């Protein structure tokens, strides 16, 4: 069983190297893709969407300071 | 006594495998984590959180 | 039974010594790895995630001065 | 840990 565990470790070590390299390449491609995508207008649109995603809105010139939830 | 030697090697393998994937993530984040991407993640980390608003007009919601 | 317990203790130290040595190596490697991964930007991203995780928000100019739950 | 926030705008949440 100890010998089998050594083989398993040798196999697992190489598998994680592949995963690290696969994720490294994806991040590099993502990184260089943002240099065009991430512009002021795109970021403003994402800002709008995220801020307004799940917000309840109270607005008007007579908001009552007193409140209860 | 045998099983201790078997287990010690496994933990050494896990640390070495984990260490390698941490240097690689470090290298990737050098280019990936730019100011614009950090801003995008800043605003994407709050999308799911429940929110309430109180203001004069709706545009002030986004015009931080 | 006393003799058996003596053998058990003899085998107990080795098992615990192995875990200590294995734990030390993992922490040691986990330490020299953080010298690169914990840049200011990575720490900022983790800060964003941790602060925003499982959080409610009450944002707005005229927040009321009341609350109940 | 559960959290609640109050402030003028979202960006002030992450400021310290």
């Amino acid at each position: 069983e100890k010998r089998i565990s050594e083989i398993e470790d040798a196999a697992f070590l190489a598998r994680e190297k592949a995963k690290a390299d696969a994720e490294y390449y994806a991040a590099h491609k993502y990184a260089t893709s943002n240099k065009h995508k991430l512009t002021p207008e795109y970021l403003e649109l994402k800002k709008y969407q995220a801020i307004a995603s799940n917000s309840k809105i109270y607005f008007g010139s007579n908001i009552p300071n007193m409140f209860v939830d | 006594e045998i099983e201790d030697a078997a287990f010690l090697a496994r933990e050494k393998a896990k640390a070495d495998a984990e260490c390698y994937t941490a240097m690689k993530i470090a290298e990737a984040n050098k280019l990936k984590l730019t100011p614009e991407y950090l801003q995008l993640m800043k605003y994407k980390a709050i999308a799911s959180n429940s929110k309430i608003y109180f203001g004069k007009d709706i545009p002030n919601m986004f015009m931080d």
